[PDB]
């Protein structure tokens, strides 16, 4: 038994994440086969980062202000080339530990595991999932930059997320492998903020079902209410209000049917609410009233 | 407002 | 086992119950002791009927004008006197059955039993509760007026009501058996209506609690919902309109739980609603959606 | 910024995760150079039941009853020790992987990534904190016994646990590499408690001083102020500056009570600045001032 | 304990209150020794109220168009002379009632009480706050004036407001007992409006320590542990001792976030008994503790 | 013009105020004719406090362990004797200022007067409710007990409450007239607590007439509503989610009418909830969607 | 003043309305310049429309089987050849009463006159709104499949319907002059039957408007309450239940301002749930209750 | 309909 | 079900 | 706190 | 439940 927030064996892919230094400025980089990808921006400084002009800052660069480093080994950086939002930089060499890869874009409410890196070297990892605002909510320092996201099935490791930025509300956001922003965020230190977020149904029903396998269960029963929050939905159907010498008097048949009265109210309260559908109580409907607690305990 | 990063 | 509306056994009282006469009028009285109660109407003729004056009519008759009997044996009426809305009538013996006996007055949402009586004999007992306006939706023809309620209490038999007259709505008014009348009604043929009513709790949940004892308990195993009722509340918690695909989507889970969505779906449905109440679902005082349902398959075979 | 539970990258330890199997059990095994650990339980076949005789369970299994695999090749199991409450389990060929390492007991208060693995696969991670009451609350379902609980630091992967079993009430102990159980607990399959607890005081006061490097930083004593810092602070939202004969006479109520005057500024400034979060003062939520401090000490 | 707001016993002041007519327009009269005060313009009519000449529309008036009624009293008024916004009336008759008084000139900010009155006989009595713009917020009816503000020092009964007019604005303002205004205004229904008014900074204190003395100190900033007082509120929830080391464990963060260690004990200490009322901690409703001092600095370099 | 709470005039009141005292222990007590009535308390020492035995302390008490005074001119005590939770004593005279007066016995939301009194002295006037679980949150320090409570009532003064304890809570009890008290506890220093409250709505109505009154009515002209409430309605009764382009298309009305849309939305936003109740818009019982908004526009100039 | 409900003057289009007989079956066209446009299906005859094979049923046809007439006038036909649903009819004459005109397709909730007319001759004209169930609520007879729906502005017709069916519901489905039907329905004798149709808001609140123009006016005010439609909302802010006799009781002030007392409650009512926004109510907040009916009538 | 019985 | 009309 | 004054 | 593993 047990149900953990579970990131997946970050092994595979700690591997392709490399250093990429330009300037003063070190992002992580993924770095697949012969190329390695990061945020463009690394070509940016502190004074930079207002409204840049990329392309107008890439290209005033070129191979030699990249520095790749794979720990150890430097990686030659052989073309370098724009996308969207990431840097495609090429390189002579192909990651002898590149995985069996595929490069896809999460849809909101999907989960993956962030392998949270600074200068290019693992630090942590844990889940996350993509809010339906388009932001996720993470542990991002600055310069963890480069680091991504993905899932594993098998073998095949998935990269969905790639990331850039934190919105002044806290929460980050970042690119798909393509470079395209997840939500409506440029990279670029501006007024944005994130969207008006909202919470995601199929992933509480989801978890309520994984409380109730570590048989967590009591939610599942029938809820109970308060007194005065009876009487609320007394004067709806047009009841005498319920009161605690109310109560105390059904006792009795609290106690011999082992029920406790407010739990009764419960479903006397649903019985005016949603009806009764088609079903019989004491073969009857419409809900007897002419029968005290007592003409009960009397016939019983 | 935002920070990259 | 069994669940019917059942009256106390009529034997009691039946000893009691007599006919009055005023000359042509004739009510069924209650037998006493010595005392034979009974409405203060029989002292009048269907003229009066609109508006009387009984301080007046009552005072106009002779201690005899009273004819009392009971099968027959017929009793002489010895002395009178209007009691509020009764007269007393004390007469020449005792009955000889009067049972142990009280004069209580009931209270709205109490059931007692009627002894629905035509000059002064049986006939029928049935089962009514004092409605919260003070009516009671009795069964009662004419000269059936001075028929009783009465509920038994131990050794004792506490008569709680008395039949006088009958609202144009269909259901009748009365009093208790000192000649106070329940309600703001009063004993003259002219047209007053009764309060709105409303429905007696007490009395439904005492009737829930029967369903149960007698094997009837579904309506405690609480609700499932249906769909378009849930992303109403969903929408109004700021959740994600649960659609059909995502209901397939947990499928799997909804099965092997043997929980199908919709139910759980209730569960979540005001898990929001009301709270989670100083409880903990998987050691968590929040709801977690930051697991998919692949997630949770893939956290456990 | 952010702050998750975010456990240890777990490339290091992933590639020494074997399938130990004895016969009829298959379950996870730590394989470290030539030693390849794993539980002391492996040996059993169900009627070890609730009473379990281990030390003489063999010249029985002698070698050779051992399957223990990876990738998918095999190792010849050359030898085999009783380590405690798991076996040591030399073996022909070395582990190419095996990450310079610790071994160690960890102690109540601590925490440490968990890398649960079903038939030596990985297939999550997370953390989990040593209770002190010796337990830990994780997710183990059948496969998961010799999944082992790992902290790092510096490049060195230090070792803390190996998996064994899970009491009655969801959580679950086990042992250090060493060998000695984790708590009062023992491989039997007896009901067993699981102390008390309590709450780990050093932890809620990092994490605390977490939630404050994160800005959410609305506890206490944060506050005392001087005077021009309030009567500036004042006419601000128009409270009419006040000297220092108002603090004086306001002294007899702040000795009955013993709240510096200028801890009420203080007070009063904060509720200036943000507001009351709508709470009762008193049963208003606009300050009062048709009261001077006479009344108020006449009153009391 | 408890806290309300609270007046002065009108007792000594209601014996003073006589009722001041000169044909139809009555209002209200303070009445000591042998003179009572009221406002002039009791010497108007509603035609002239706008532009008003009191020297002079007082005489055309003499001492009988003043009828001064204490109960159903009379006394000659034997004296008429007006005194800045007030008439001093003397009458035949010194008051048998009058009080140990004194006229005094409130300073904005200083509470006092008012006995609100009607044709000479007091209806009410509830306390206002002189505001610093010179007007205070009563409640005060067409036929008030002359209904008197007071406060009390053992035995002696201490006058400061006598009432006349009533800005748009819908507070209310008045002269001193020798007639002369609080504030900017006069008797004169025009362009009067308030200047801004401003809180009284003092009263809002003493209004806190009232709230504390009382039970609430919620709203409270302070105050400190010793990792001693802080152990045995520690103890009371099943905490861990904080031992002499963790003190020294913390130093990093205690240093990184200039916040001395104790200070978060005292912090979390209060906190612990208190809760946190609907507040979140990184997004959690309950305390974490899980995450050792290392988890912390490892993730927030 | 003006509403602030206002506490009948304490003048009759205070002409009864005297101070009791049972040897050390001193309350304050009701001076009416020549009966002093006061809390049962008095013939204790904080020794009895605990759960005293009254009827045996009291029984135990000469006629003159009590010195009642008033002023000073002392009164001796001819007479004594328990009345439910207060003492009689009967007095050597009496006093010379008891007023008409009442012995009534309030109900739960009804305001009185109270005039904290210290040692047989005034001191405070200030109004209260009989909150409706049985308390009223006063302010009472010690040695007030036997302040007492009243309303004017024409010429009468009706005395209602008299003050004998406080809950822990921070609230108050207290006893009417004759001994019985308010609610459900007894005098005993025995840790009770107060029944749950709920706040009084009569009063509430009341209160907000008085705000119409006092020219305070925007609450009158009801609601506007926001967008993302209207959809709730919307999506309940099968309407179409408004949105914020519609919005605007319906600019050009929302103008030269005056009603600005969500205004207008709160207008339909119940027009379903309930009803158009008999009423007719444009000859319609029902509500008519199948005009657009250019449709309308176009139809009218 | 007044509001109607108002179709356009059915002139302009009166004129292009063809008759289009084919065997013992006559449809309606709408007949513009040299192309008349109507149903398919009246290729059909009533032992057909089962699940029928177009196509295979056009052209077993040639010219010859179609009768077109402009009342008086045959008109010959050229060609044909069909179009989704419709048939583009292809004639020897140019219609000389063609008006400007264009092809739309129209949104739901939008609105056009249907000219319904039989026999290729204008039976009578009224107004229609395109339902958000793509049905839409006519009066059409048999023998009125060709009729057509259209909106004016200056001068150009824009025919946005042209009627096939009658869904089992009672309602009417069709298609723009394209051919393609409105919604998901096939021309075809099915048992297929009309969306779960909901109501069309802005058109209501539109609609209102015009109540208000006509002041009609009365809604637009506060509304009120009952009695125990009030306590209902009562328990739920925690205030004691009100009564008939706590009613009369504030007749008083009801009277002197002149406002029910249930038109009061109302607003109590809304007081309590949207909360009070920023307003002050006797410079208070908090709705005060230590006030009696009457401690009011006294101070005023 | 008020009707005495 | 639907009829054409 | 049961408090008799 | 008291079980390994």
């Amino acid at each position: 038994s047990g149900f953990r927030k579970m990131a997946f064996p970050s092994g595979k892919v700690e591997g392709c994440m490399v250093q990429v230094t330009c300037g003063t400025t070190t992002l992580n980089g993924l770095w697949l086969d012969d190329t390695v990808y990061c945020p463009r921006h690394v070509i940016c400084t502190a004074e930079d980062m207002l409204n840049p002009n990329y392309e107008d800052l890439l290209i005033r660069k070129s191979n030699h202000s990249f520095l790749v480093q794979a720990g150890n080994v430097q990686l030659r950086v052989i073309g370098h080339s724009m996308q969207n939002c990431l840097l495609r930089l090429k390189v002579d060499t192909s990651n002898p530990k590149t995985p069996k890869y595929k490069f896809v874009r999460i849809q909101p409410g999907q989960t993956f595991s962030v392998l949270a890196c600074y200068n290019g070297s693992p630090s942590g990892v844990y889940q996350c999932a993509m809010r339906p605002n388009h932001t996720i909510k993470g542990s991002f320092l600055n310069g963890s930059c480069g680091s991504v996201g993905f899932n594993i099935d098998y073998d095949c490791v998935s990269f969905c997320y790639m990331h850039h930025m934190e919105l002044p509300t806290g929460v980050h956001a970042g690119t798909d492998l393509e470079g395209k922003f997840y939500g409506p965020f440029v990279d670029r230190q501006t007024a944005q903020a994130a969207g008006t977020d909202t919470t995601i149904t199929l992933n509480v029903l989801a978890w309520l079902y994984a409380a109730v396998i570590n048989g967590d269960r009591w939610f599942l029963n029938r809820f109970t209410t308060t007194l005065n929050d009876f009487n609320l939905v007394a004067m709806k159907y047009n009841y005498e209000p319920l009161t605690q010498d109310h109560v105390d008097i059904l006792g009795p048949l609290s106690a011999q049917t082992g029920i406790a009265v407010l739990d009764m109210c419960a479903a006397l309260k649903e019985l005016l609410q949603n009806g009764m559908n088609g079903r019989t109580i004491l073969g009857s409907t419409i809900l007897e009233d002419e029968f005290t607690p007592f003409d009960v305990v009397r016939q019983c | 407002x935002a920070v990259l990063x």
